[PDB]
RNA sequence: GACCUGGCGGUGCUUCAUAUCCCUCUAGAGGAGCCUGUUCUGUAAUCGAUAAACCCCGAUCAACCUCACCACCUCUUGCUCAGCCUAUAUACCGCCAUCUUCAGCAAACCCUGAUGAAGGCUACAAAGUAAGCGCAAGUACCCACGUAAAGACGUUAGGUCAAGGUGUAGCCCAUGAGGUGGCAAGAAAUGGGCUACAUUUUCUACCCCAGAAAACUACGAUAGCCCUUAUGAAACUUAAGGGUCGAAGGUGGAUUUAGC
């Protein structure tokens, strides 16, 4: 389409965060799960309305 | 885009086993599909009160209930012009009876709309999915 | 029509094949976006675009002309609403 | 059909908690400034004493929506930690993966 | 609540407790085992208890080479759908409840004299059909392993033999 | 030891899926997820409401479906449309499928207040990975 | 008859390929690497295994950890497993003379080896690594013991150490494979000129989570500007000076050269740490050969990987562990 | 009513079907603006913002 | 809404859309218990007064 | 009477344990104050865990609510085509502890023991072949290292009917539902932790070249008392800040924990 477009990739974020693994007492036991977000940043340039 | 010459009609299930395979499989799929959206349909306006709650962003009148009853149950002729926009032929003229019987005075509009009703159908309920 | 196998396979086995291969499924493909494709259909979007103006050839010539930049952003999500 | 009577209490003191919002925060503000009387002050104190107990928002309890435990609760999807691990485990929630690092 | 509804396999596996501390070592009677009953079997798709008839589900989709329309069996047509149902069911029921008459060996409750039938067809087309099995003995024999302790294992012996000279047996 | 989402090994005869046969540590590393959608990324809304209606979609079509779902289905979510793809099987007649794909599409977009679409996918058998 | 109740088909029912399976296999890759080519607008005849393997990357995006569990489209000939063929006729009679000791491939190789080792006697490296196990097994098609490929091996020696022709060479070399030895040498960084002409060689260096760029002069007056500041400011601890100084006093050259690092992240000691790595490297450009492999044996050059550990659930600490209560 | 039947036909598709829920109102019009359909009853930002009027 | 979602899978049961799984196994064991004699008393006429 | 298998032996020999059994190395616990569990006792007044494998444990959490407890009061087809946190974890699913800081569990065959319970290896080889599962390999994190994750079959009828579901039994004017108010204390004992006893310290500036303090006005409470503020409808009670106050404690008995 004629769009001048430059592409960089943001760091990516990981949230962690951890639960109790059996349903009852022991403590100690635990489940850690994780949310990975990647990026991907697509910077356009001198574009119209249109 | 043009046609796909290797595929059956978009309408129909891209399956081998689901694909019709005749001219008569063509035309009975497509009736079950459209029974099985009448049969929702049917269950949708039968229990509104289940499919009420709007979640969508902008609001989509379509994919709403539709309420075919007359909500104005007050005897006059406001509240008939009601039931002639809902097509309720017997309704409206029995309620429109009832208002000539009463005496009060309904305008020739909505006489004539009332004639236009039933005049077109003929003095018979239109066709509705179920009773 | 590609012999696409897909699966972690198992001990002297192959990868799954690709009818009834739930993996497969579970992919968001882009074989409605290939590379013939797309310069078909941008070939019919160019008549719904505009020439950006030459005069402003660099950041400062937009500068000196339009001194002031509004920032705005929309967000595109999943759902209903 | 609520999973317990437990939940069936926090549905209405959410509701009504929801009724009462608007004159709950009214009358506050009334009581939340040094420049009103304290005459006035001390009605407006008595006032919003006087409105129904579930009407208090402190007393709303974020429950598991599947389960109704009060307790071991994401806020983020609303689930006991039982039933978030239910799902999670199942590869049904999107994105969530287990974290080793 | 509709959200804490599990499925059959679930509810069964639950109920029957067939994988439990009170069947690893002796621990619990075989008499109130519970059996297994797949509750789908005679289950038709669009069938209610108020008895619509949907076209192309539950009845023919056309008839008449008309399309059907949404109908509703009267009050005393589905009691007959429902009578019929139960005495179904009944039915099913009593094939599992009647008792197929077992030839006894030496005592009722013995294995030895029971015929196990002709010997299993080898790999490459071999057949004994005229040779019969009989049980000898079944005994339960014991080991003692350090994980689980006592191990049961069941020594059996028969004889095989067409009846004609030829005749043998194994353990 | 780790109970969740482990089918056990038995005498070899027990036929199992290819996502039942992974345990919760493969969900990012051998299978993928059963539903994507936005809700879970970071700085994301609407987690929650997405969530129950993933629960409720999956009991719907066990139900609507009585016997002919061969696997666990796939949620899709591209804006404002909802993608739902099932495997089915080869068993019961086409006109009834085509019956409850119509009546399904219907009555949840009607319920979910967007379009929805259902993909089915049929397979002569259940496809067994490995016997367990 | 008590009927005892009959195994149904196999449940492993292990899948075995057969030679016109296979075949099949392979009309089915050839006729669809035509379509895979005509998808991507490219030439059917020029179309090859990278450009398949980047085609399926784009139009299957799978993001699995695990690149075997990702969807792939190969030729059957590297997918399916190598199968031995059929070994005997209709008649029944095998093919092979060492058919009945299970291991037809394998004895049959040490049989011909053992004819050699007869012949020579009668007549009379480090890039080479000898065949490893899992490798010699696929050449022969049979499964071998730990012990049997020993019993192999040592008989190779045997050969490899007398006396052999061009014919026992060339079969010895069929289970030799290239080992490709890394090269334990510094690489240098290129010398660059600044506006003024002067020699400059820049280069990075890392330490738990500082990083420091550090331009070190191929002539100076011995001047360190650390973020802009003189050393002895931006570094009052003693200690922190002592490993600036390390690289250059090993080396000798103290006094000689002017160096401006910029460093970023981390705490005092993991920044001089850095910095102490990148200009080891840098200065590596105007040092010999010689010293720069002393800098690398010395520990000048090394990045060190000892980072932070984790601290995990259920403990104090990453290794530091609960009070534990035997009652 | 009878001048829409005699040009109706089954969506030939995936682009047709996109179409007919975009006229519909089903579907969402792009490119995604996210306060489509919401006018807070067309009030103007000084209305918002400068409420002094009301305390006179 | 918990009415909603319990009351549309009822009402879906009734019309034979929808088969519950969980409400057969609970009617099966229901259905058991009155042939074995445990059936739900008339309330108000209860074992007590 | 004689055996098979396992366990056990204050059973022999040989080789080993890498935060590990001993000798060694470093910082702690056991003494003091305080915080917080538990046991006892107390209260009209929950429940569960409770050798290793309980004890800042279900709780990433109790002023009302939460709540299941107690007292009093009220309701009876009841938010639900009812309900029950009623009994039974010794009926179970589900999710886990533990050996595991293991490497074994093995279907299907074959052979040995005179066709007994059972057993099956020797590489210059003598009956074993073995799908599958686990280990391993792969993958995550910063590497091929390390740490995570993983870790089968079984053992302790181990934990959990109080996450939810549920078999059996029991309640149905009540063992169900709702309202108001209220208890959650310390004679005493004890687990874990926090802060200290100080000079490698205390205070201030600084963020490492300083000036003071340094034993009855020193070090030392995050406790007590008073006041204020924050959240809330509700705070003598929860939290924060300030003032006031300046206690035991002077390095800790038997014994005991963690770390390559
Ligand atoms: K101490
Ligand atoms: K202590
Ligand atoms: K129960
Ligand atoms: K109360
Ligand atoms: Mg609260
Ligand atoms: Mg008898
Ligand atoms: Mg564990
Ligand atoms: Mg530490
Ligand atoms: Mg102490
Ligand atoms: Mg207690
Ligand atoms: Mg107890
Ligand atoms: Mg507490
Ligand atoms: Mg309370
Ligand atoms: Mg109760
Ligand atoms: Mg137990
Ligand atoms: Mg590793
Ligand atoms: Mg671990
Ligand atoms: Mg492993
Ligand atoms: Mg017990
Ligand atoms: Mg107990
Ligand atoms: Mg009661
Ligand atoms: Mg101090
Ligand atoms: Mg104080
Ligand atoms: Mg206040
Ligand atoms: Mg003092």
């Amino acid at each position: 389409l004629g769009i001048s477009i430059k592409v960089h990739e943001p760091p990516r974020k990981i949230e962690r965060f951890t639960l109790l693994q059996s349903v009852h007492i022991y403590k100690k036991h635990r489940v850690q799960y994780e949310m990975r977000t990647l990026y991907r940043c697509l910077e356009l340039e001198h574009l119209t309305g249109s | 885009v043009n046609r796909d010459t290797t595929a059956v009609p978009y309408v129909f299930q891209d399956d081998p086993y689901l694909m019709p395979a005749s001219s008569l499989e063509s035309r009975s799929f497509l009736l079950a599909k459209k029974s099985g959206e009448n049969v929702a349909k049917f269950i949708i306006n039968s229990y509104p009160k289940y499919f009420q709650k709007d979640i969508a962003e902008p609001h989509i009148p379509c994919l709403m209930p539709e309420y075919f009853e007359p909500q104005i149950k007050d005897i006059s002729e406001a509240a008939l012009k009601e039931r002639i926009e809902l097509r309720k032929v017997k309704a409206s003229v029995d309620m429109f009876d009832q208002l000539l019987q009463a005496g009060t005075t309904v305008s020739l509009e909505t006489t004539n709309s009332l004639l236009d009703l039933l005049c077109y159908y003929g003095d018979q309920e239109p066709s509705t999915d179920y009773h | 029509p590609l012999p696409v196998r897909m699966g972690y396979p198992v001990k002297k086995g192959v990868p799954m094949a690709k009818e009834g291969n739930l993996e497969l499924l579970k992919i968001p493909n882009f074989l409605h976006l290939t590379p013939v494709a797309i310069k078909k259909h941008c070939e019919a979007l160019k008549d719904f675009c505009t020439e950006w103006p030459a005069a402003l050839d660099s950041d400062e010539k937009c500068e000196k002309h339009f001194p002031i930049e509004i920032d705005s952003t929309d967000y595109v999500s999943s759902g209903p609403s | 059909h609520y999973v317990d009577w437990r939940m069936w209490r926090d549905v209405k003191r959410r509701k009504m908690a929801y009724e009462y919002a608007d004159e709950r925060l009214r009358i506050n503000s009334l009581r939340k400034n040094t420049i009103l009387p304290k005459i006035l002050q001390d009605v407006a104190d008595e006032e919003i004493a006087a409105l129904p107990r579930d009407s208090c928002p402190v007393r709303i309890r974020n429950r598991c929506v599947m389960t109704s435990r009060p307790r071991g609760v994401k806020r983020r999807w609303r689930l006991s930690r039982i039933v978030f691990r239910h799902l999670a485990d199942h590869g049904q929630l999107s994105g969530i993966q287990r974290a080793t690092w | 609540s509709f959200f804490t509804k599990l499925t059959a396999d679930e509810l069964w596996k639950g109920a029957l407790a067939e994988t439990g501390a009170g069947a690893k070592k002796g621990r619990g009677k075989r008499t109130k085992k519970k059996k297994r009953k797949d509750l789908n079997r005679g289950q038709i798709i669009g069938e209610g208890r108020y008895g619509f008839l949907w076209p192309g589900l539950n009845v023919p989709l056309m008839k008449n080479g008309a399309v059907q329309t949404i109908a509703q069996r009267s009050k005393e047509e589905q009691e007959k759908v429902e009578a019929d149902m139960i005495q179904q069911r009944e039915e099913w029921d009593r094939k599992k409840k009647m008792k197929v008459k077992r030839e006894r060996g030496w005592s009722g409750n013995s294995w030895g004299g029971i015929s196990l039938g002709p010997p299993d067809p080898g790999p490459c087309g071999e057949t004994y059909e005229d040779f019969d099995t009989r049980i000898l003995e079944v005994r339960n024999v014991f080991t003692m392993t350090a994980k689980e302790g006592r191990k049961k294992s069941i020594r059996v012996l028969v004889a095989v033999g067409n009846g004609k000279g030829a005749a043998g047996f194994s353990i | 030891k780790n109970r969740a989402a482990r089918v056990r090994v038995s005498k070899g005869d027990k036929p199992v899926t290819y996502e039942e046969a992974h345990a919760p540590h493969y969900i990012a590393h051998r299978k993928g997820w059963l539903s994507l959608h936005t809700g879970n990324l970071d700085g994301e809304d609407h987690a929650a409401e997405r969530t129950v209606e993933d629960v409720f979609l999956r009991k719907f079509m066990w139900g609507t479906f009585p016997g002919c779902l061969a696997d666990q289905l796939v949620l899709k979510r591209r804006g404002n449309q909802l993608e739902i793809c099932a495997v089915v099987l080869r068993q019961l007649s086409p006109h009834k499928y085509y019956f409850l794909v119509g009546y399904s599409e219907t009555l949840l977009s009607y319920f979910y207040k967007c379009p929805v679409r259902l993909h089915l996918q049929t397979v002569p058998s259940k496809v067994v990975y490995k016997y367990l | 008859a008590f009927v005892i109740p009959k195994k149904n088909v196999p449940t492993s029912k292990r899948e075995t390929y057969t030679e016109d399976f296979i075949k099949k296999q392979i009309e089915e890759f050839n006729i669809g690497k035509r379509h895979l080519a005509n998808m991507m607008g490219e030439d059917p005849e020029t179309f090859t295994q990278e450009d398949i393997d980047r085609a399926i990357a784009y139009l299957f995006p799978s993001g699995l950890f695990e690149k075997r569990a990702r969807p792939v489209m190969k030729h059957p000939e590297q997918i399916f497993p190598r199968q031995r063929a059929i070994q005997w006729g209709e008649d029944g009679r095998p093919f092979h003379y060492l058919f009945y000791t299970g291991k037809q491939s394998y004895y049959s190789l040490m049989h011909d080896v053992y004819g050699m080792l007869l012949n020579l006697e009668k007549h009379q490296v480090i890039g080479s690594r000898w065949l490893i196990k899992e490798e010699l097994e696929e050449m022969l098609v049979e499964k071998l013991s730990d012990l049997d490929y020993m019993q192999f091996i040592r008989l190779l020696e045997k050969l490899l150490t007398s006396q052999c022709g061009a014919a026992e060479e060339e079969f010895v070399q069929r289970f030799r494979r290239s080992v490709t030895l890394e090269s334990k040498k510094q690489l240098i960084e290129p010398v660059q000129y600044d506006e003024q002409g002067m020699a400059f060689s820049k280069s990075e260096g890392k330490r738990k989570t500082a990083k420091a760029e550090a331009i070190v002069y191929k002539h100076g007056s011995g001047r360190i500007k650390v973020n802009g500041i003189d050393y002895q400011l931006y570094f009052p601890i003693t200690q922190d000076r002592e490993q600036l100084m390390f690289p250059f006093h090993f080396v000798d050259r103290l006094g000689k050269h002017d160096v401006t690092c910029t460093v970023s992240g981390g705490g005092r000691s993991a920044q001089a740490g850095a910095i102490r790595l990148a200009m080891a490297k840098a200065l590596c450009s105007f040092v010999t050969e010689d010293e720069v492999e002393w800098m690398r044996q010395a520990g000048l050059l090394t990045t060190d990987p000892r980072v932070r550990e984790r601290k995990k659930p259920g403990q104090e600490g990453a290794r530091r562990k609960f009070t534990w209560k035997k009652r | 009513k009878q001048l829409a039947t005699v040009n109706e036909q089954p969506l030939q598709n995936g682009f047709e079907e996109l179409i007919q829920w975009t006229k519909e109102g089903k579907l969402w019009e792009f490119p995604i603006n996210n306060e489509a359909g919401f006018d807070d009853d067309g009030s103007e930002f000084h209305e918002h913002i400068f409420l002094e009027k009301h305390l006179e | 809404n918990h009415h909603t979602y319990a009351e549309l899978m009822q009402t879906l049961r009734f019309l034979g859309l929808y088969r519950d799984e969980h409400q057969d196994f609970m009617d099966e064991q229901k259905r058991l218990k009155k042939l074995r004699g445990k059936e739900k008393p008339k309330k108000g006429e209860g074992k007590r007064a």
